[PDB]
């Protein structure tokens, strides 16, 4: 990463800040990670993390020169397509079953979340265009 | 018998 | 499904019948008649020999033969017809059908049990067989497994004493004396009295008499001072021709020689005291439990107040404090026959048989080492 | 290995017989698992096992259990209890059985509406219903003319009789009709008193066999109905052990006494007769048998057994009653005789119209006869007392046999019977604290029906591999025969009993002494009770169980003597009694070889005919409607061998696919490259690549076939793959949106 690099995500990460010391929670972390262009798992973000326990990833606080190796060491489509192909051969997804996939299996998210990331890519039928989906969450 | 008494 | 013949050859009656049956259903002399005088009237259906019951029948024209003296088998031409008729005629059954269980008593030659088991197997073709030992036979038809057995039939006299199902063959007493000499006996002293009786049929008649109007007496003595004295003991009988003889001491005084042998001319002793010195025989320890079971066997044991002589003279012999007891069943002439009856029955025995695999294999020798 | 984290186990725990725990810690080879509980546990891995693994959910509550992947103890116990709580469904299918679990409680389900619903349709289509077997039976009928029986089995209270009322029911209602069902259902009082007794277990326990035969006519309309019965208990009516009733009749007719009818019979209370005394236990809780007996007799009345016949059947059970009283005195080691003016032989005289002396003769003595010649003679106490107790139960067995036939001519119809359709109700394999003759006929006879039921099953799966055209080798018969040959062979168990009754001076201790030379370590299946020489363990099917030898002997005994028929046949003061026997080496058979007889009648009766069964199973002790207890269930599903029909089938090629349904399932495994519109040849590429044995399943014509790891082992290969691809998924979706929300913050 070059200066400008380091620069731009350091301005990003102090709009996180949200108490004025420079700093974020490793709770935001990850979201950093990710508005940074990063897709992580949760698991790759508690590991750069330290698998933080739950009082230290809700109050303790890290600058951006400590955040820097986590996001270092995190950056370092077909298989895209057929994991979507799974949940398919119309080219279709049901809202609902992606919904509940989602809301239910794996590292499960909230309905708001889902919501959100589907909101005008289901059809009239309750059917979304995955490979639109997938270029429009890749973008 | 064969010997002594008759039979 | 298949059942045993059980049968007895005893000397007179042979009784033979099915397992598992209560009684014996064919019952009948073991004698062989053949006819002695000229015969005269042509197309007759005139026939050799006759066998059992047809030989009592047509007794007037025959020489009877009995093909058994003393248990020992004398004549064997005449004892394969008394089987034959047996099997084919009383039973009728076919003897390849059958295992057949058969009968003798001990201490016997062993050329007797050798050339039994060889007619079994080779004219017969009987599938399987055993020899059983009399007296044993009476044991499992009292219900008992310990007792000194007292067994006379015709011929042979033995005891032999049995503790706890073992015997002990070392105590085995034999006697020639029983039945028939006794017949031989009575004709005798029947003379004394003005009859005479000696062809082959009248010692049949004899034979009736005595299994009639025998008995034994308690005291010898008072009896015979008893019938010197008076008429009071006198009985009368009905020969077949319609006679009428009259026959007084002579009645008991036939069967005491059971008790007396030295009045036929034998040298030993009565039958009380070859019982008593067969216990005396056994080791201390069993001989309270011989003198609390005496089991009569036998049809010379039938007489009137023989178990009472048994008994007093027994107890007179023995010592003092112990129980003497006669076990006499009213049935006991055909004990030896529901013995094996119940032997042959039972399901542990299916293993003890010779079979013919095995008198192919070894010969008739075989019978010495499997059967007793 | 199938062990991973957050795999799920069975483990074993004492008051419910087994419980659920997730594995915490991966397993690798050794003697630790970290387990977590619905709370956290460590678990001693010990000889080999590893603790039973668990199915997925998909699999548990389906109709069969067969479906399920894993097949063990407590699956089974889980889908049962899940069904059966849960739903409130109370039928299931094993493989062929139905298993039928007694509610308590009424149903809907045996609506006419569902009645029809049920007609016409095979047992793929519907969920299992008692119906659905019947129907099964009635179908079979008609495609062959070959009978049908209907086999239920089970602890009795588990159901028996009310499957088979809604079975005859559902024949009445697609037939049409002829007042059978309720017939048949009107006699049921009569034959629950005759033939149902008090067990330390259980009140109205059944101890004999009913075979009912639903005659059908050419139209297969129901004609009418015969009964025949089987495997009656003789030994019952002399003998009980503690806790134990004679026949319910005895104690109905003794509570009756106080009645104007039946003073003339000069009854007393149920403790003062010898035959009901013995059980220590006169009253049962609960049931009040002066009224009982009022059910009794209206039964006979609707039956139409005329109250004359109705007084004679009970004249000849008072009968029976004073006999058990009469006591000799031994004036001898070898005789008897009944003490001058004795008051039970003189009230049995009396209701039975024979003459004393003539009774009091013959009871103490006995007469053999050869051909030519008779001889009397006396027997000892022993002898006399068991004579008298085989003249008791050669009575009731005959009245027993009499009180059948008089059903039998108001059930029977005129019309011929074309075929029939017949209702077995048996009880099952039985344990208790203590085991006796009872418990040892009881289970011989249940080892010979499962015999019946194992070599059925076979065929039926030769059948279904043929149809798919897989070798049949693959299948392997499991065979008790040993054990019955063990049981009935010569020299068996049976047969050394019925020897050591007329060997001289036999008894108990040698009796087992006998065994132990024959058997005790010529068969693997008979084994010595450590500790005693008089017990003997025989290991049946279900379980090992331990006999005592104590009292068979004298259960074993009967011998009855003919002159002490010809007495009562003699009598001439009322007319049943000469009619109970109008009927000699019978006479002479031990109780162990009469039962064996008419358990060769019953295998031949069922033999004819082509089974179906139904197993009973009775939930709970305390009849609370709806509620399951693991422990008691447990005890009930092994007794009904269903668990080892389980163990039989869970060796071989338990689960079967439909090739469509399978592809269906499993489209998520297959590569775009290797999808086929062939999909039969698609799965027979993809199956070898996804498992490497192809001894672990079979490709039939139109299923496949899986031993029962395999569709377990794809459910969690399927379910780990689309975990993978929705975390993946959703990580890439939660990216975007921090990913906008930071586009936010730059605007
Ligand atoms: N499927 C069922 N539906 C409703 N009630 C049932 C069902 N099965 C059993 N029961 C009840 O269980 C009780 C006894 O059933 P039943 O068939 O009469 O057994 P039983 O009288 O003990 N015959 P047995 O089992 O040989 O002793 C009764 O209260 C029935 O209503
Ligand atoms: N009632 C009887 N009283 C006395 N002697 C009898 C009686 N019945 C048979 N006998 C005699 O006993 C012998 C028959 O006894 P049995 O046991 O039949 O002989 P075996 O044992 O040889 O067959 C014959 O001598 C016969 O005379
Ligand atoms: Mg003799
Ligand atoms: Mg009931
Ligand atoms: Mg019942």
């Amino acid at each position: 990463f070059n200066k400008d690099q380091l620069e731009e995500f350091k301005e990003a990460f102090e709009l996180f800040d949200r108490v004025g010391d420079g700093k974020i929670l490793y709770s935001q972390c990850g979201d950093v990670m990710r508005a940074l262009g990063q897709n992580p798992t949760n698991a790759e973000v508690l590991k750069v993390l330290g698998n933080p326990k739950s009082d230290e990833l809700k109050s303790r606080r890290v600058d951006f020169e400590t955040f820097l190796p986590m996001l270092q060491a995190v950056a370092k489509y077909e298989d895209y397509l057929e994991g979507f192909r799974v949940f398919d051969g119309n080219g279709k997804v049901m809202g609902a079953e992606l919904r509940h996939v989602l809301t239910t299996l794996g590292e499960k998210m909230t309905e708001e979340e889902v919501e959100t990331v589907l909101a005008g890519h289901e059809d009239s039928n309750g059917c979304i265009n995955y490979e639109a989906f997938l270029k429009h969450i890749l973008s | 018998w064969x010997a002594x008494c008759p039979a | 499904e298949t059942t045993a013949l059980v049968c007895d050859n005893g000397s007179g009656l042979v009784k033979a019948g099915f397992a598992g049956d209560d009684a014996p259903r064919a019952v009948f002399p073991s004698i062989v008649g053949r006819p002695r005088h000229q015969g005269v009237m042509v197309g007759m259906g005139q026939k050799d020999s006759y066998v059992g019951d047809e030989a009592q029948s047509k007794r007037g024209i025959l020489t009877l033969k009995y093909p058994i003296e003393h248990g020992i088998i004398t004549n064997w031409d005449d004892m394969e017809k008394i089987w034959h008729h047996t099997f084919y005629n009383e039973l009728r059954v076919a003897p390849e059908e059958h295992p057949t269980l058969l009968t003798e008593a001990p201490l016997n030659p062993k050329a007797n049990r050798e050339k039994m088991t060889q007619i079994m197997f080779e004219t017969f073709n009987v599938p399987a067989m055993y020899v059983a030992i009399q007296a044993v036979l009476s044991l499992y038809a009292s219900g008992r497994t310990t007792g000194i057995v007292l067994d006379s039939g015709d011929g042979v006299t033995h005891n032999v004493p049995i503790y706890e199902g073992y015997a002990l063959p070392h105590a085995i007493m034999r006697l020639d004396l029983a039945g028939r000499d006794l017949t031989d006996y009575l004709m005798k002293i029947l003379t004394e009295r003005g009859y005479s009786f000696v062809t082959t049929a009248e010692r049949e008649i004899v034979r009736d008499i005595k299994e009639k109007l025998c008995y034994v007496a308690l005291d010898f003595e008072n009896e015979m001072a008893t019938a010197a004295s008076s008429s009071s003991l006198e009985k009368s009988y009905e020969l077949p021709d319609g006679q009428v003889i009259t026959i007084g001491n002579e009645r008991f005084r036939c069967p005491e020689t059971l008790f007396q042998p030295s009045f036929i001319g034998m040298e030993s002793a009565g039958i009380h005291e070859t019982t008593y010195n067969s216990i005396m025989k056994c080791d201390i320890d069993i001989r309270k439990d011989l003198y609390a079971n005496n089991v009569m066997s036998g049809g010379t044991t039938m007489y009137p107040g023989i178990a009472d002589r048994m008994q007093k003279e027994i107890t007179a012999l023995a010592p003092s404090t112990m129980k003497i007891k006669i076990i006499a069943p009213p049935e006991r002439k055909y004990s030896v026959w529901i013995g094996g009856s119940i032997l042959a029955s039972l399901s542990t025995f299916q293993q003890m048989w010779i079979t013919k695999q095995e008198y192919d294999e070894a010969g008739p020798s075989i019978v010495h080492r499997k059967c007793f | 290995e199938l062990y991973t984290k957050y795999a799920r186990v069975w483990i074993p725990d004492p008051e419910e017989v087994w419980k659920s725990a997730e594995l915490l810690k991966d397993y690798k080879p050794d003697k630790v698992l970290q387990l977590r509980l619905e709370k956290d546990l460590e678990y001693c891995l010990d000889p080999k096992e590893l603790p039973p693994l668990r199915n997925p959910d998909i699999l548990v509550g389906e109709n069969d259990l067969t479906a399920l992947s894993y097949l063990h103890e407590p699956a089974v116990l889980h889908n049962l209890k899940v069904r059966f709580i849960d739903s409130k469904l109370i039928y299931t299918y094993c493989g062929i059985v139905l298993v039928a679990i007694n509610p308590y409680e009424q149903l809907p389900i045996y609506g006419e509406d569902i009645i029809n619903a049920y007609s016409g349709q095979n047992m793929g289509d519907m969920d299992p219903h008692i119906f659905a077997v019947a129907e099964e039976a009635y179908k079979q009928m008609a495609r062959d003319e070959r009978n049908q029986s209907i086999i239920v089995s089970g602890e009795s209270g588990a159901g028996k009789t009310v499957s088979a009322k809604y079975a005859m029911r559902y024949f009445a209602t697609v037939s049409g009709s002829a007042n059978v069902e309720e017939k048949v259902l009107a006699s049921n009082p009569i034959m629950e008193s005759i033939g149902n007794a008090k067990t330390t277990r259980n009140d109205n326990s059944s101890r004999f066999g009913k075979y009912i035969e639903i005659g059908f006519d050419k139209r297969y309309r129901i004609i009418g109905a015969n009964m025949r019965t089987y495997l009656l208990e003789k030994s019952r009516v002399v003998f009980q052990a503690e806790e134990e009733r004679n026949y319910h009749i005895f104690y109905q007719l003794c509570a009756s006494a106080a009645l104007p009818e039946f003073k003339t019979l000069r009854l007393g209370n149920a403790n003062y007769f010898h035959y009901t005394k013995q059980g220590g236990s006169p009253v049962i809780d609960g049931i009040d048998d002066a009224k009982e007996m009022v059910n009794t007799r209206q039964a006979c009345t609707l039956l139409g057994i005329s109250d004359s016949y109705q007084m004679g059947i009970f004249r000849i059970l008072a009968g029976i009653l004073h006999l058990g009283n009469v006591e000799f005195a031994s004036r001898d080691s070898d005789s008897c005789a009944i003490p001058p003016k004795h008051d039970p032989l003189t009230i049995f005289c009396d209701l039975m119209g024979v003459d004393y002396e003539e009774m009091a003769h013959w009871l103490c003595h006995r007469k053999l006869a050869t051909a030519t010649e008779t001889y009397i003679k006396p027997i000892s106490k022993l002898h006399a007392i068991n004579a008298r107790d085989a003249l008791a139960k050669h009575i009731y067995a005959n009245l027993f046999n009499w009180i059948v036939d008089h059903v039998n001519k108001a059930l029977h119809s005129t019309v011929k019977q074309h075929s029939f359709i017949g209702v077995l109700d048996i009880y099952g394999f039985e344990t208790f604290e203590i085991n006796s003759f009872e418990q040892f006929c009881i289970n011989y006879a249940n080892e010979k029906l499962q015999q019946q039921f194992n070599m059925h099953v076979f065929k039926l799966e030769q059948e279904e591999y043929m149809k798919e055209q897989i070798p049949w080798t693959l299948i392997d018969f499991y065979d008790n025969q040993p054990c019955i040959n063990l049981i009935e062979a010569k020299m068996g168990v049976l047969d050394l009993l019925d020897e050591e009754c007329k060997m001289p001076k036999g008894s108990d201790d040698t009796w087992a002494q006998k065994l132990y030379n024959t058997h005790l370590n010529k068969c693997a299946l008979f084994e010595k009770p450590r500790l005693s020489n008089k017990a003997f363990i025989i290991k049946h099917f279900a379980d090992k169980v331990e006999y005592q030898c104590e009292g068979f002997l004298e259960k074993n005994k009967d011998t009855v003597y003919e002159e002490q028929i010809k007495v009562l046949k003699s009598s001439k003061k009322f007319k049943l009694l000469p009619e109970l026997f109008q009927d000699s080496k019978e006479h002479k058979k031990t109780v162990g070889h009469q039962f064996r007889n008419s358990l060769h009648l019953l295998m031949e009766t069922l033999n004819a005919t082509t089974p179906h069964y139904v197993r009973c199973i009775k939930p709970n002790d305390f009849k609370f409607p709806f509620t399951f207890d693991e422990k008691r269930a447990v005890q009930q599903l092994r007794a009904c061998g269903v668990l080892e029909t389980i163990r039989i089938s869970a060796a071989g090629f338990p689960s079967r696919w439909t090739y469509q349904e399978f592809f269906s399932r499993y489209r998520v495994l297959m590569k775009q490259k290797d999808v086929l519109s062939d999909r039969k040849q698609t799965c027979k590429n993809v199956l070898e690549k996804l498992i490497l044995d192809k001894d672990k399943y079979q490709f039939g014509k139109t299923k496949i076939f899986f031993r029962a790891g395999q569709v377990a082992y794809l459910e969690k290969i399927r379910a780990d793959k689309l975990r993978a691809a929705c975390i993946r998924i959703q990580k890439t979706i939660r990216g975007w949106l921090m990913r906008k929300k930071y586009m936010r913050m730059r605007r």
